[PDB]
Protein backbone atom coordinates (compact mmCIF):
# COMPACT_ATOMS: atom_id res chain seq x y z
CA UNK A 1 0.00 0.00 0.00
CA UNK A 2 2.54 2.54 1.26
CA UNK A 3 5.12 -0.04 0.08
CA UNK A 4 3.54 0.17 -3.32
CA UNK A 5 3.41 4.03 -3.35
CA UNK A 6 7.10 4.14 -2.30
CA UNK A 7 7.95 1.89 -5.26
CA UNK A 8 5.79 3.70 -7.87
CA UNK A 9 7.36 7.06 -6.99
CA UNK A 10 10.86 5.59 -7.05
CA UNK A 11 10.22 4.06 -10.52
CA UNK A 12 8.89 7.47 -11.73
CA UNK B 1 33.77 -27.65 -22.42
CA UNK B 2 33.23 -23.93 -21.60
CA UNK B 3 34.49 -21.53 -24.29
CA UNK B 4 35.00 -17.83 -24.38
CA UNK B 5 32.68 -17.15 -27.31
CA UNK B 6 30.34 -14.30 -28.21
CA UNK B 7 27.45 -15.55 -26.07
CA UNK B 8 29.77 -15.85 -22.99
CA UNK B 9 31.23 -12.40 -23.54
CA UNK B 10 27.75 -10.92 -23.68
CA UNK B 11 26.92 -12.64 -20.33
CA UNK B 12 30.18 -11.09 -18.90
CA UNK B 13 29.11 -7.68 -20.18
CA UNK B 14 25.73 -8.19 -18.58
CA UNK B 15 27.45 -9.11 -15.28
CA UNK B 16 29.66 -5.95 -15.43
CA UNK B 17 26.68 -3.74 -16.20
CA UNK B 18 24.91 -5.12 -13.17
CA UNK B 19 27.98 -4.76 -11.01
CA UNK B 20 28.39 -1.09 -12.03
CA UNK B 21 24.79 -0.36 -11.31
CA UNK B 22 24.88 -2.21 -7.99
CA UNK B 23 27.93 -0.02 -6.95
CA UNK B 24 25.97 3.10 -7.87
CA UNK B 25 22.83 2.12 -6.15
CA UNK B 26 24.25 0.72 -2.91
CA UNK B 27 26.84 2.99 -1.31
CA UNK B 28 28.08 0.48 1.31
CA UNK B 29 29.30 -2.49 -0.77
CA UNK B 30 30.27 -5.93 0.61
CA UNK B 31 33.95 -5.20 -0.13
CA UNK B 32 33.82 -1.94 1.90
CA UNK B 33 31.82 -3.69 4.74
CA UNK B 34 34.28 -6.64 4.97
CA UNK B 35 37.24 -4.22 5.11
CA UNK B 36 35.63 -2.48 8.14
CA UNK B 37 34.66 -5.73 9.86
CA UNK B 38 38.15 -7.24 9.47
CA UNK B 39 40.06 -4.10 10.47
CA UNK B 40 41.68 -3.87 7.01
CA UNK B 41 40.44 -0.37 6.14
CA UNK B 42 41.98 3.08 6.64
CA UNK B 43 38.45 4.45 7.08
CA UNK B 44 36.98 5.43 10.50
CA UNK B 45 36.66 2.56 12.99
CA UNK B 46 33.07 2.14 13.95
CA UNK B 47 31.73 2.68 17.52
CA UNK B 48 30.58 -0.65 19.07
CA UNK B 49 27.27 -1.01 20.91
CA UNK B 50 27.67 -4.11 23.09
CA UNK B 51 25.56 -3.27 26.18
CA UNK B 52 23.11 -0.57 27.31
CA UNK B 53 25.75 1.86 28.48
CA UNK B 54 27.43 1.79 25.06
CA UNK B 55 24.05 2.16 23.25
CA UNK B 56 23.45 5.40 25.22
CA UNK B 57 26.90 6.75 24.43
CA UNK B 58 26.43 5.71 20.79
CA UNK B 59 23.06 7.44 20.36
CA UNK B 60 24.32 10.47 22.29
CA UNK B 61 27.92 11.30 21.29
CA UNK B 62 28.00 9.55 17.85
CA UNK B 63 24.37 10.07 16.72
CA UNK B 64 22.98 7.02 14.91
CA UNK B 65 20.30 6.95 12.08
CA UNK B 66 18.10 5.38 14.80
CA UNK B 67 9.15 12.51 19.98
CA UNK B 68 11.45 9.40 20.29
CA UNK B 69 10.26 6.29 22.19
CA UNK B 70 11.65 6.08 25.68
CA UNK B 71 12.41 2.38 25.16
CA UNK B 72 15.58 1.26 23.44
CA UNK B 73 14.04 -1.81 21.79
CA UNK B 74 11.43 0.26 20.02
CA UNK B 75 13.94 2.93 18.85
CA UNK B 76 16.08 0.16 17.33
CA UNK B 77 13.19 -1.54 15.57
CA UNK B 78 11.85 1.72 14.22
CA UNK B 79 15.34 2.63 13.01
CA UNK B 80 15.51 -0.72 11.12
CA UNK B 81 12.13 -0.04 9.51
CA UNK B 82 13.14 3.39 8.46
CA UNK B 83 16.35 2.16 6.93
CA UNK B 84 14.42 -0.56 5.09
CA UNK B 85 12.14 2.05 3.55
CA UNK B 86 15.27 3.74 2.20
CA UNK B 87 16.51 0.31 1.07
CA UNK B 88 13.35 -0.03 -1.08
CA UNK B 89 14.33 3.11 -2.95
CA UNK B 90 17.87 1.85 -3.50
CA UNK B 91 16.62 -1.54 -4.71
CA UNK B 92 14.13 0.13 -7.11
CA UNK B 93 16.89 2.26 -8.57
CA UNK B 94 18.91 -0.88 -9.09
CA UNK B 95 15.96 -2.77 -10.72
CA UNK B 96 15.69 0.08 -13.34
CA UNK B 97 19.12 -0.84 -14.57
CA UNK B 98 18.37 -4.52 -15.15
CA UNK B 99 18.11 -4.80 -18.99
CA UNK B 100 14.49 -5.32 -19.85
CA UNK B 101 13.02 -4.54 -16.49
CA UNK B 102 11.60 -1.07 -17.30
CA UNK B 103 10.06 -2.43 -20.55
CA UNK B 104 7.83 -4.71 -18.50
CA UNK B 105 4.30 -3.76 -17.64
CA UNK B 106 4.48 -1.19 -14.86
CA UNK B 107 2.04 -3.16 -12.63
CA UNK B 108 4.39 -6.22 -13.00
CA UNK B 109 7.48 -4.05 -12.10
CA UNK B 110 5.65 -2.99 -9.07
CA UNK B 111 4.61 -6.46 -8.06
CA UNK B 112 8.18 -7.87 -8.63
CA UNK B 113 9.65 -5.18 -6.30
CA UNK B 114 6.85 -5.47 -3.74
CA UNK B 115 7.51 -9.19 -3.21
CA UNK B 116 11.32 -9.11 -3.75
CA UNK B 117 12.53 -6.22 -1.57
CA UNK B 118 12.26 -8.13 1.74
CA UNK B 119 14.40 -11.00 0.29
CA UNK B 120 16.99 -8.57 -1.11
CA UNK B 121 17.10 -6.66 2.22
CA UNK B 122 18.03 -9.85 4.03
CA UNK B 123 20.53 -10.94 1.36
CA UNK B 124 22.32 -7.58 1.54
CA UNK B 125 22.14 -7.41 5.29
CA UNK B 126 24.39 -10.46 5.46
CA UNK B 127 27.12 -8.36 3.83
CA UNK B 128 27.10 -6.08 6.93
CA UNK B 129 27.26 -9.03 9.40
CA UNK B 130 29.83 -11.19 11.01
CA UNK B 131 29.56 -13.68 13.90
CA UNK B 132 29.66 -10.82 16.39
CA UNK B 133 27.11 -8.37 15.01
CA UNK B 134 26.10 -5.96 12.32
CA UNK B 135 27.25 -2.67 10.87
CA UNK B 136 24.86 0.17 11.50
CA UNK B 137 24.59 3.85 10.37
CA UNK B 138 26.30 3.11 7.09
CA UNK B 139 29.29 1.63 8.77
CA UNK B 140 29.79 4.27 11.46
CA UNK B 141 28.61 1.88 14.23
CA UNK B 142 28.52 -1.87 14.98
CA UNK B 143 25.82 -3.50 17.14
CA UNK B 144 26.43 -6.93 18.63
CA UNK B 145 24.28 -9.99 17.91
CA UNK B 146 24.09 -10.70 21.68
CA UNK B 147 23.06 -7.16 22.50
CA UNK B 148 20.22 -7.45 19.92
CA UNK B 149 19.21 -10.80 21.53
CA UNK B 150 19.06 -9.24 24.94
CA UNK B 151 16.24 -6.81 23.95
CA UNK B 152 12.96 -7.45 25.73
CA UNK B 153 10.32 -9.66 24.13
CA UNK B 154 9.17 -9.53 21.41
CA UNK B 155 12.22 -7.62 20.07
CA UNK B 156 14.92 -10.04 21.35
CA UNK B 157 14.28 -12.48 18.51
CA UNK B 158 13.81 -9.99 15.74
CA UNK B 159 17.36 -10.09 14.22
CA UNK B 160 18.22 -13.70 15.10
CA UNK B 161 16.86 -15.29 11.92
CA UNK B 162 18.85 -12.78 9.88
CA UNK B 163 22.09 -13.66 11.72
CA UNK B 164 21.34 -17.36 11.36
CA UNK B 165 20.86 -16.86 7.57
CA UNK B 166 24.02 -14.73 7.37
CA UNK B 167 26.44 -17.15 9.06
CA UNK B 168 25.65 -19.81 6.48
CA UNK B 169 25.34 -17.41 3.55
CA UNK B 170 28.59 -15.62 4.31
CA UNK B 171 30.37 -19.02 4.44
CA UNK B 172 29.87 -19.14 0.64
CA UNK B 173 32.19 -16.14 0.26
CA UNK B 174 30.20 -14.38 -2.44
CA UNK B 175 31.56 -11.08 -3.63
CA UNK B 176 29.76 -7.98 -4.94
CA UNK B 177 30.03 -9.15 -8.58
CA UNK B 178 28.29 -12.39 -7.56
CA UNK B 179 25.69 -10.58 -5.44
CA UNK B 180 24.75 -8.06 -8.16
CA UNK B 181 23.56 -10.90 -10.41
CA UNK B 182 21.98 -12.88 -7.55
CA UNK B 183 19.82 -9.97 -6.44
CA UNK B 184 18.71 -9.40 -10.10
CA UNK B 185 17.69 -13.10 -10.26
CA UNK B 186 15.56 -12.66 -7.13
CA UNK B 187 13.82 -9.53 -8.52
CA UNK B 188 12.94 -11.30 -11.90
CA UNK B 189 10.96 -14.08 -10.20
CA UNK B 190 8.04 -15.24 -12.35
CA UNK B 191 6.18 -16.90 -9.49
CA UNK B 192 5.19 -13.82 -7.56
CA UNK B 193 1.44 -13.61 -6.91
CA UNK B 194 -0.59 -11.39 -9.21
CA UNK B 195 1.72 -11.07 -12.13
CA UNK B 196 0.06 -10.34 -15.49
CA UNK B 197 2.60 -11.51 -17.98
CA UNK B 198 4.94 -14.25 -16.68
CA UNK B 199 6.88 -15.33 -19.80
CA UNK B 200 8.70 -12.01 -20.39
CA UNK B 201 9.81 -12.06 -16.74
CA UNK B 202 10.98 -15.69 -17.14
CA UNK B 203 12.89 -14.71 -20.31
CA UNK B 204 14.80 -11.96 -18.42
CA UNK B 205 15.38 -14.40 -15.51
CA UNK B 206 16.77 -17.08 -17.81
CA UNK B 207 19.40 -14.70 -19.16
CA UNK B 208 20.27 -13.52 -15.61
CA UNK B 209 20.51 -17.23 -14.52
CA UNK B 210 22.91 -17.88 -17.38
CA UNK B 211 25.02 -14.91 -16.32
CA UNK B 212 25.02 -15.96 -12.64
CA UNK B 213 26.08 -19.50 -13.50
CA UNK B 214 28.99 -18.28 -15.53
CA UNK B 215 30.00 -15.70 -12.92
CA UNK B 216 30.04 -18.42 -10.26
CA UNK B 217 32.06 -20.85 -12.40
CA UNK B 218 34.71 -18.28 -13.17
CA UNK B 219 34.93 -16.74 -9.70
CA UNK B 220 34.67 -19.95 -7.45
CA UNK B 221 36.95 -22.68 -8.72
CA UNK B 222 36.60 -24.63 -5.49
CA UNK B 223 32.81 -24.84 -5.29
CA UNK B 224 31.57 -26.55 -8.42
CA UNK B 225 27.90 -26.56 -7.37
CA UNK B 226 27.74 -22.99 -5.89
CA UNK B 227 25.04 -22.03 -8.47
CA UNK B 228 22.80 -24.79 -7.16
CA UNK B 229 23.56 -23.79 -3.58
CA UNK B 230 22.57 -20.17 -4.30
CA UNK B 231 19.34 -21.21 -5.89
CA UNK B 232 18.67 -23.25 -2.67
CA UNK B 233 19.24 -20.03 -0.64
CA UNK B 234 16.56 -18.23 -2.63
CA UNK B 235 14.28 -21.06 -1.68
CA UNK B 236 15.32 -20.48 1.91
CA UNK B 237 15.06 -16.65 2.05
CA UNK B 238 11.33 -16.81 1.66
CA UNK B 239 11.35 -18.22 5.26
CA UNK B 240 13.17 -15.27 6.86
CA UNK B 241 10.37 -13.42 5.06
CA UNK B 242 7.42 -15.66 5.97
CA UNK B 243 8.67 -15.47 9.64
CA UNK B 244 9.41 -11.67 9.72
CA UNK B 245 5.74 -11.31 8.71
CA UNK B 246 4.45 -13.40 11.62
CA UNK B 247 6.71 -11.42 13.94
CA UNK B 248 5.44 -8.06 12.69
CA UNK B 249 1.86 -9.04 13.31
CA UNK B 250 2.76 -10.01 16.96
CA UNK B 251 4.52 -6.60 17.20
CA UNK B 252 1.69 -4.52 15.65
CA UNK B 253 -0.90 -6.32 17.81
CA UNK B 254 0.91 -5.94 21.18
CA UNK B 255 3.02 -2.70 20.99
CA UNK B 256 2.27 1.01 20.57
CA UNK B 257 2.18 2.15 16.94
CA UNK B 258 5.51 3.83 16.23
CA UNK B 259 6.29 6.77 13.93
CA UNK B 260 5.76 6.65 10.17
CA UNK B 261 8.84 7.30 8.03
CA UNK B 262 8.70 10.95 6.69
CA UNK B 263 8.32 9.75 3.07
CA UNK B 264 5.04 7.91 3.99
CA UNK B 265 3.69 10.83 6.11
CA UNK B 266 4.34 12.87 2.95
CA UNK B 267 2.68 10.26 0.63
CA UNK B 268 -0.59 10.75 2.65
C1 LIG C 1 18.28 -2.35 6.09
C2 LIG C 1 18.70 -2.83 7.49
C3 LIG C 1 19.84 -2.54 8.14
C4 LIG C 1 21.03 -1.66 7.61
N1 LIG C 1 19.74 -3.17 9.34
C5 LIG C 1 20.76 -3.21 10.42
C6 LIG C 1 20.49 -2.39 11.56
C7 LIG C 1 20.59 -2.89 12.88
C8 LIG C 1 20.40 -2.12 14.04
C9 LIG C 1 20.07 -0.79 13.82
CL1 LIG C 1 19.74 0.35 15.15
C10 LIG C 1 19.91 -0.30 12.52
O1 LIG C 1 19.54 1.04 12.47
C11 LIG C 1 19.37 1.65 11.21
C12 LIG C 1 18.74 3.05 11.45
C13 LIG C 1 20.72 1.80 10.50
O2 LIG C 1 21.73 1.93 11.20
O3 LIG C 1 20.76 1.81 9.29
C14 LIG C 1 20.18 -1.07 11.40
C15 LIG C 1 18.59 -3.85 9.39
C16 LIG C 1 18.08 -4.65 10.37
C17 LIG C 1 16.79 -5.20 10.19
C18 LIG C 1 16.08 -5.01 9.03
C19 LIG C 1 14.72 -5.58 8.96
O4 LIG C 1 14.38 -6.53 9.65
N2 LIG C 1 13.79 -4.83 8.34
C20 LIG C 1 12.32 -5.05 8.42
C21 LIG C 1 11.92 -4.37 9.75
C22 LIG C 1 11.65 -4.53 7.29
C23 LIG C 1 11.91 -5.06 6.04
C24 LIG C 1 11.27 -4.56 4.86
C25 LIG C 1 10.31 -3.50 4.95
C26 LIG C 1 9.58 -2.90 3.82
C27 LIG C 1 9.91 -3.60 2.47
C28 LIG C 1 8.04 -2.96 4.08
C29 LIG C 1 10.04 -1.45 3.59
C30 LIG C 1 10.06 -3.00 6.21
C31 LIG C 1 10.68 -3.48 7.35
C32 LIG C 1 16.69 -4.17 8.08
C33 LIG C 1 17.92 -3.62 8.26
Amino acid sequence: MGLEAIIRKALM
Amino acid sequence: HMQLNPESADLRALAKHLYDSYIKSFPLTKAKARAILTGKTTDKSPFVIYDMNSLMMGEDKIKFKHEQSKEVAIRIFQGCQFRSVEAVQEITEYAKSIPGFVNLDLNDQVTLLKYGVHEIIYTMLASLMNKDGVLISEGQGFMTREFLKSLRKPFGDFMEPKFEFAVKFNALELDDSDLAIFIAVIILSGDRPGLLNVKPIEDIQDNLLQALELQLKLNHPESSQLFAKLLQKMTDLRQIVTEHVQLLQVIKKTETDMSLHPLLQEIY
